């Protein structure tokens, strides 16, 4: 049965017809009794095979691009990760309970991307740009993709502005440079996010002081954290005055693994449009070990081999590619700058584990917080 | 000479895929179109599974495979003596083709049980803490297992230089040429090797086979067997052999990167099922043959490179099951200043005093004792409690023989110099010496001690009791450091 | 409508020949000795379904009929479900008819929303001196309960029911989530005579709901049967406008039994041999236990630590939606200490001045800076001498004995058998009285 | 029971098929109109979409996709054989092995004579 | 080209030629007569191997169901799939051919429970392995059995005396409550069990008729000399006027050492469903789920943490949940289970250790360290 | 457990005749928590445990005497002088075992003469354990010797 002689029977071979000619008066009135039993055929549209696990099998789909955002039916957005020969793959961004096999899957035609701009500031987002404070939808913004590449050697330069935590330990021991990666790391209740949140709390102060081109504009981005907490953080930031500055990007713990994978990212480009347009950004990722769990869960279940730590072997590229869009630009882009603050949790002070030693070989430095010197009340507890 | 076609169905990761080729035997050597040659390994039903040896660059789909009728075979031979060979039998080193040679096959059944006898006959290392304690005899496998720099290769390397200074003072039935199979390794470190043995003059008797990293998975797993068909040559017509495999560490690796290519299931890290028959089937080939099969021997020394002096490493422990001795190799010995770190109460010799020298067998039982006594009294005045001037006398003794038994790393010392130099330190002769200096006082008594009683020592092979008293008489007659 | 299409294990699947039913709805297996409830995991292709059941699979063919219920699980809540035992599909276990429905809810639901959350972060009172004091517990929170065997657990799980339901007007719903049938049967008959439940006539007076998933039921009905104490839970919450209290039962066996359900759906195990899907698997769960506009739900949820191990997995994600710890403690206990509360191990998030002010915060502070004082100083009264030490170092041994005894409290469920009446303690009385 | 032995021996799972469409086509003497019945739907499936249909798209039924196929294999140029195969690769969706089915029939042919 | 859509074809079905021969020899002019395979409550062999035959056919075969083969020897229909059935084999499948015939009872697993079972020496399936004839006065009864749930049981008061003083003064025992017995290897598992057994033949010659308890020793997993001395021990001591004992030994087929822990709990749940109380012991649960982890490897069932099925929790709580202290209104009797589980290095953190641990009420530790240093039970 | 369990089930005494088993059972690195090794000792009605750390000090045959178990330690069986005597040298051998945790930290010198007489009681009986082999000549370089089961029950 080799591929030499499959190709033979291109070419007709028969020299008979006696059923050829039969059954083609016969086709179409026996297609015809059976119309009503027929799902429309698809080729550029898509129909879903198999759902199951937040991957969806579609097929169809004949014109998707790699990466691309796909729309199912039910309203949910999808993203095409891998498109096969017979199906294509995607990974649900959202529910996979409201799929069905056979829901037409549309396509948008763009890959996927977030709502960014000015309009975007002040707003509570979900892991997709679509805003979940209830005031409403995005306007004054515009559309730009969750997976840019960051810019290269040529398009840098060194960091020079002091970008003020105001954090007494932090401002004064580990000094935060503007373009620079600062990994918070830490056990759990070690006060990871009070170290972000006075960050961001301070550059509401220091906003209403500087002349408009030394602002900076926080971002916040929390992923697998509860909603009571992230709700009880968005009334701090509006009654402290920051939210004019801030916004939220939320992928909580009830949310899709898919949802949570991609909310640092959706952040990293709403953060960079200031990074882009000669302003200057601060992005926080809360427990971005969060996000590596969540991206194990989707590896795992797309039956990608375990690995050190059942990890995916990408989950380095995960954090990398996302960490190296925080940079600062050199005078020909504008000069602006994306300053991130990754937060790791660390169980029992081990900072020996795996995605632990991936963002300190990302990062440019470390804000170690002790869980013995907090239970001392030396808070903030900076090792 | 009908040759049967088969059609590379696709070739990835070093294996091609091969439609047809029925005819083809289960390892079988066949050839590419290409030049590149390859072995069928498993015989599916609908294609063959070929491992490639050398680059699959060159392989495209549709390509012709050719069989080549036969199994897997290398030149065995006197002249593969001194020359530098790749995984199967291609010479590597510029000479020229291999002249005075005979292809024989690579996967041969071991000598079974009428054909051997008793390992009667010793190998001498030249290593003193192995001639001593852990001695080896002439059809003995024995295992240098150890950490990752803790001079395995260096214990193994002064066996094949101490043959060379045997060779030329015996007869020339009970010669020893040797095969140093280096598996996995760097080309820049085989190279330093054949520069030591010409230079030594160890490469008039030495057999080079070289699968290095850049080889093909299938040339570094096959080059052991290739290595030990070249070796079972001496072993086969009356002579002596030794094969040093080191690093059958790397050949399991690359044979755990063929049989994950090849789809097999992995086992425990990800290692094929049979491994333990990949190394148990070469190690029991070597034997001492019995004298109706012409008496030769074959002496095996397996490297297994541990992790953290971790043994209870999967393919650590298959090969401590196959082997008769063990000379583990400690990382914290090595850095103590004592070289060979050699972990004296882990290392054992199964054949044991049976095919060791006479001269040292009554001289060495008191050795590996005080030794022993020495071990649990140094783990007690560690932590620095109280001494009882009993258990002081063989906490003090025995560190003279610790020290006594470090060795310069590309010296071998002579058997009949070892036991003098044994005898010095077990009769308390090299006692009223300063720990610091018996490196520096046993080469007085080498040198000041007659160049004539180490040759009645060598022509017995044992202390006679008019030589046991001349000798003693002369370890008083000598001057030592300090004293 | 569909039929049996595989049966291996308790995985079964279900062949639909029209259209498929939801991932998440309720299948019902036409004709069976049991009533056989399936639940869809996945769709398959083909038209088949893969389902988890409720119940044994055995007996069942290829080729039974299956009839969609068009919906999830759908179980009885209401106030006529008070002092019912509940089985993880809805149907009534205590033998006492059937369950009169105010509504039937289905067991899966989203979280409450951004805008429905609430941003106060406010302090549920219970009456219980040291766990108002020195544990202070979160309305809408999560509470780690450290218990076990002898240390008061059940008293103190009724007497969360008892002060919930006296002083703030919420009710109870009790998960036990693959609890041993013995277990649970000396829950059961310990509430009918501390009054907690009611039987009979008086069954409206009630004030706890069992829902009940045992250990020999499949892994499929004790990986759900958490969500059927959320939904009677959130029907009080919802509908009544309550705040309720929820009882997981060691929220390790349903982390447990959701990692079967993975392993049997064919599913790649993650890190320490648990299901991918664990951090959401146990947050679906635990998101849905807050505060809203309408009520709030706060769950006590005992919390077994696997091999003493606080980095394993299964805590380690269960730790990071916890409020509040209250260790039971055995030393405690056998000073006649009752609750057996832990002073010091015993933590809370809400024990900050920012949200229960200055006020209760140094005293609770103070109260156990004394306590960590005369606990690190029982190694030098041994071997030195009671009357040995300092005035002032036997002035704190003097003032934490009596707030270690003053952390005691008589309950009001335990006055049936001990003969002490119960005390309700108000938390000013409890900061001032400390 | 016996059957004719096919004279060369095949893979499996298509060319297993052809072994046994060879075996009763030899028995029945019909080793060269089953062939040539082949010969008509590999050209059959080029002419008609909807009857390549009834064996790429994973979405028709297959009430309809053996009720097609079984009502157009129906008085004429029916032989017992291919019309119980292909209502047979209709009832498991096996129907793209008609390619690949044909191609291992021929090496029995071919070995035949 | 338009034919490139059918160049590689994908089957729903690994066993598509056994349909297409079912369509295609019956076409044949001599065999449309009485040549055509029944299906439906008959089956052909596919492949057997390793007690497992998968098997074509059998279409109205329930999960779980007792299935015969033509040689005799039994199985039970364990994977039902959707073109064939995986049958775990009661016997050496040495005698099971492919295309052999698979005949299906109709029933589930099934064992014979009743006063004829006290004194015989069962299999793992019921049948008698002593030689003296048949089971005489029993009946037949289900082997999977729903456990009793919450209102019919009722609290443990009533002590089980064990007549080991290290049990019955610290570690106290109810009827109706289930225990186990966790140690290493030759820690006195047995010696505490066999003491259980002995000391019930004591008790039962000097209390009423409704207060007597009747054991059943469950030996899963050992040879058959250590069953055939304890055994000689029972007859000894006359403790066998009371104790059945179900022997699945290491020689049994892995589906008999899964199924002895419920055949013998079958065969104690008729003492306690009339009222009477029973005492049962499975020498070594761990073995158990050892033969359970051998079939679902072999049936392809997903592996877990040590390569065990995903429901071999579900394994032993089934099985132990059956252990109860009925009330009033159901007899009032109980069955006292006693599972034993062998730990390596004394660590309860093994899998199937944590799970035994997790369902019963207490254990009783057993330390080897103790056993050497006089103490006998060496109980922690 | 299966392949194993019907090799094992084979070697039995049977009312015809009797097979006498003796089998060496390879541990892998030391570990009897491997399940090759500890699927064989349910079988087994004597399983003699070989130590390296027996091996290591010198005594040879290095048989763990604790870890070494039979079925014929019974008194019942072996009579009451048998069972005493080694039911007396195990509780000697591990209590000497508990005190070398101290022993080796401290030395031996605050033990109050009851423990310390142990300690010398069971150093003697750990090399009265050890005996040259008949097969060992070769190895140990001593002649094999043969001990009656009178007295070996007599010596300890
Ligand atoms: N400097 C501080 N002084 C006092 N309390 C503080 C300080 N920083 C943080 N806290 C409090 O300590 C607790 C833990 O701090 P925080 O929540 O910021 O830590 P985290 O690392 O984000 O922990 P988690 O893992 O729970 O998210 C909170 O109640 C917080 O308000
Ligand atoms: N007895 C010795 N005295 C001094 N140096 C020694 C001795 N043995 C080995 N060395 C040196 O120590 C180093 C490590 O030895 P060697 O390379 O032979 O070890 P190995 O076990 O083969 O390690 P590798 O993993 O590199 O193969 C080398 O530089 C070697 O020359
Ligand atoms: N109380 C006791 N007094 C004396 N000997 C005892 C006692 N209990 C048990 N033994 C003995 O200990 C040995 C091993 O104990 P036993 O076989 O009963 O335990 P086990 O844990 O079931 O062992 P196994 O792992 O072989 O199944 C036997 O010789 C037995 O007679
Ligand atoms: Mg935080
Ligand atoms: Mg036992």
């Amino acid at each position: 049965a080799d591929a030499k002689a499959l190709d033979e029977l291109r070419k007709p071979k028969f020299s008979s017809k006696y059923l050829i000619q039969h059954v083609s008066q016969k086709l179409i009135p026996a297609v015809k009794e059976w119309e009503k039993s027929y799902q429309p055929p698809v080729i550029h549209l898509g129909r879903v095979l198999s759902v199951g696990d937040g991957i969806a099998r579609v097929y169809g789909l004949k014109s998707v691009q790699a990466g691309e955002l796909v729309c199912f039916d039910s309203g949910v957005k999808g993203m095409a990760l891998n498109l096969q020969a017979d199906h294509v793959g995607v990974v649900v961004f959202g529910n996979d309970s409201v799929i069905h096999q056979g829901d037409l899957v549309y396509r948008t035609g763009q890959i996927v991307n977030v709502p960014i701009g000015p309009g975007t500031l002040g707003r509570v987002t979900d892991g997709l740009g679509q805003p979940i404070d209830g005031k409403g939808p995005l306007t004054n913004v515009r559309s730009s993709l969750v997976e840019v590449k960051a810019p290269g050697i040529i398009a840098r330069q060194s960091v020079r502005e002091p970008l003020f935590t105001g954090v007494k330990a932090v401002d004064a021991l580990v000094p935060i440079g503007r373009g620079q990666r600062e990994l918070i790391i830490g056990d759990r209740q070690t006060g990871k996010t009070a170290v972000a949140i006075d960050a961001i709390i301070h550059q509401k102060n220091c906003n209403e002081q500087v002349p408009k081109a030394q602002r900076v504009y926080c971002v916040y981005v929390a992923v697998g954290q509860k909603r009571s907490t992230v709700a009880q953080l968005v009334k701090l930031f509006t009654q402290t005055g920051a939210m004019r500055y801030t916004i939220m990007v939320s992928a909580t713990a009830s949310d899709a693994a898919p949802l949570q994978f991609l909310a640092p990212y959706s952040g990293c480009a709403m953060a960079e449009y200031f990074r882009d347009t000669g302003k200057h950004g601060l992005i926080i990722y809360d427990d971005l070990s969060k996000q590596s769990v969540a991206y194990r869960q989707m590896s795992l279940l797309l039956r990608r081999p375990p690995g050190r730590e059942a990890f995916p072997g990408d989950v380095f590229y995960l954090h990398s590619r996302l960490l190296e869009r925080a940079a600062k630009l050199s005078k020909e882009l504008g000069g602006g700058s994306l300053t991130a603050f990754p937060v790791i949790e660390t169980q029992a002070g081990d900072v020996s584990a795996y995605i632990a030693t991936n963002v300190i070989s990302i990062t440019d430095g470390q804000i170690f917080l002790e869980t013995e010197l907090f239970y001392k009340g030396i808070r903030p507890a900076l090792n | 000479p009908v040759i049967h076609l088969g059609r590379v169905l696709s070739v990835g990761d070093g294996i091609a895929r091969v439609y047809g080729l029925k005819s083809v035997q289960a390892g079988e050597l066949v050839c590419f179109d290409s030049g590149v040659k390859g072995m069928a390994l498993n015989l599916q039903a609908d294609h063959v599974g070929v491992v490639v040896f050398g680059n699959d660059s060159v392989i495209h789909q549709g390509d012709l495979v050719y069989r080549t009728g036969q199994i897997v075979n290398v030149p065995i031979g006197p002249g593969t003596l001194g020359r530098v060979t790749d995984g199967l039998g291609q010479p590597i080193d510029g000479k020229g083709p291999l002249t005075n040679v005979r292809s024989s096959l690579v996967e041969v059944k071991a000598p079974g049980i009428i054909a051997r006898q008793s390992v009667r006959e010793p190998l001498f290392t030249g290593v003193k803490a192995v001639d001593a304690l852990v001695p080896i005899g002439r059809g003995q496998r024995e295992l240098i297992i150890g950490d990752r720099q803790t001079g395995k290769t260096a214990v193994a390397i002064d066996a094949i230089i101490h043959q060379k200074n045997c060779n030329e003072q015996v007869p020339k039935a009970q010669r020893v040429y040797c095969v140093y199979v280096a598996v996995g390794q760097k080309r820049s470190t085989v190279a330093q090797l054949v520069k030591l043995f010409t230079q030594t003059g160890a490469m008039r008797y030495t057999i080079m086979v070289s699968a290095t990293a850049s080889d093909a998975a299938p040339l570094q797993f096959l080059a052991p067997y290739s290595g030990c068909a070249m070796a079972e040559y001496f072993r086969d017509t009356g002579k002596h052999g030794l094969i040093i495999y080191d690093d059958l560490s790397k050949q399991s690796v690359a044979y755990r990167q063929m049989s994950l290519l090849l789809r097999r299931p992995p086992g425990r890290e990800a290692f094929p099922g049979d491994v333990f028959y990949l190394h148990s089937r070469l190690l029991e080939r070597a034997a001492k043959l019995s004298k109706e099969l012409g008496g030769g021997s074959l002496t095996a020394f397996p490297v297994i490179e541990t992790q953290a002096g971790d043994v209870s490493a999967y393919i650590a422990t298959n090969v401590i099951s196959i082997t008769d001795g063990q000379i583990f190799l400690e990382t914290e010995l090595f850095y103590k200043g004592i070289r060979p770190a050699l972990n004296v109460g882990l290392s054992v010799s199964r054949v044991g005093s049976a095919a060791q020298f006479p001269g040292m067998k009554q001289v060495a039982g008191t050795l590996k004792l005080e030794l022993a006594q020495y071990r649990e009294v140094a783990a007690f005045a560690q932590f620095g409690s109280d001494l009882d001037a009993a258990t002081q006398y063989v906490l003090e003794r025995g560190a003279r023989l610790t020290e006594m038994l470090k060795q310069k790393q590309f010296a071998p010392i002579p058997i009949e110099r070892q036991t003098v130099a044994v005898y010095a330190a077990t009769k308390g002769f090299l006692d009223k010496v300063r720990v610091q200096d018996i490196v520096a006082a046993e080469e007085a008594v080498i040198s000041q001690v007659n160049p004539a009683v180490f040759k009645i020592l060598k022509a017995n092979g044992k202390i006679t009791p008019a030589l046991d008293a001349h000798l003693k008489a002369e370890l008083r007659k000598v001057k030592l450091p300090g004293a | 409508a569909g039929y049996v299409s595989q049966v291996i294990g308790p995985v079964v699947d279900v062949r639909f020949d029209g259209e498929l039913p939801s991932i998440l709805s309720s299948l019902e297996v036409e004709g069976h000795s049991v009533r056989l409830v399936l639940e869809v995991a996945q769709h398959m292709g083909d038209n088949t379904v893969r389902c988890i059941a409720m119940d044994s699979t055995d007996g069942l063919v290829r080729g039974q009929k299956v009839v969609d219920t068009g919906s999830p699980i759908k179980v009885p809540v209401g106030r006529g479900t008070l002092g019912r035992i509940m089985n993880v599909i809805g149907e009534p276990v205590d033998e006492q008819g059937p369950i009169d429905a105010a509504d039937i809810w289905s067991i899966h639901r989203e979280a409450p929303e951004f805008t429905e959350q609430s941003t106060e972060q406010e302090i549920l009172v219970t009456g219980i001196k040291v766990v108002d004091l020195l544990a202070p517990y979160q309305r809408g929170g999560k509470i780690g309960l450290f218990g076990g065997a002898g240390v008061g657990k059940t008293v103190l799980i009724m007497e969360l029911i008892n002060n919930v339901a006296k002083a703030h007007g919420g009710f109870s719903v009790f998960a036990g989530v693959g609890e041993r049938t013995r277990e649970g049967n000396d829950l059961y008959r310990e509430m009918i005579e501390s009054g907690v439940i009611k039987l009979g006539a008086e069954r409206g007076n009630s004030k706890c709901t069992l829902v009940y998933g045992q250990m020999n039921e499949p892994p499929g009905a004790r990986a759900r049967v958490a969500l059927t104490g959320l939904t009677v839970a959130e029907y009080f919450r919802d509908i009544e406008g309550q705040d309720v209290l929820l009882f997981v039962d060691n929220i390790f066996r349903f982390t447990q039994a959701n990692s079967e359900v993975s392993a049997l759906l064919g599913r790649i195990p993650s890190a320490v041999g648990y299901q991918p899907t664990l951090a959401t698997d146990l947050g679906g769960l635990q998101e849905r236990i807050t505060t809203t506009t309408k009520g709030s739900i706060t769950s006590v949820q005992a919390v077994y630590v696997p091999a003493d191990d606080l980095t394993d997995p299964a805590p380690a994600t269960t730790f990071a939606h916890l409020d509040a710890t209250t260790v039971l403690s055995r030393s405690i206990a056998e000073l006649g200490i009752y609750p057996a509360v832990d002073p010091l191990d015993s933590t809370s998030r809400m024990l900050n001045p920012n949200v229960i002010g200055a006020e209760h915060y140094n005293v609770a502070r103070g109260v156990q800076k004394v306590l960590q004082d005369y606990k690190n100083l029982q190694d030098i009264i041994a071997i030195l001498g009671m009357d040995e030490l300092s005035e002032e170092d036997k002035l704190t041994v003097a003032r934490a004995r009596k707030i270690q005894r003053f952390l005691s409290q008589p309950f009001q469920v335990a006055e049936v058998f001990t003969g002490t009446p119960g005390k309700y303690v108000d938390l000013a009385d409890t900061i001032s009285g400390f | 029971l016996k059957l004719p032995t096919a004279p060369l021996q095949l893979s499996g799972t298509s060319a297993q098929i052809a072994t046994l469409l060879w075996q009763v086509a030899a028995k029945e003497n019909q080793l060269d109109k089953v062939q040539d019945e082949l010969y008509q739907f590999i050209e059959l499936f080029k002419q008609h979409s909807e009857l390549r249909r009834l064996a790429t798209d994973p979405f028709v039924p297959t009430l309809v996709r053996t009720k097609i196929i079984s009502s157009v294999l129906k008085d004429s140029g029916a032989s017992e054989i291919t019309k119980k195969l292909f209502e047979a690769l209709a009832d498991e969706g096996a129907l793209s092995a008609l390619l690949e089915v044909t191609v291992n029939y021929e090496e029995l042919m071919l070995a035949h004579k």
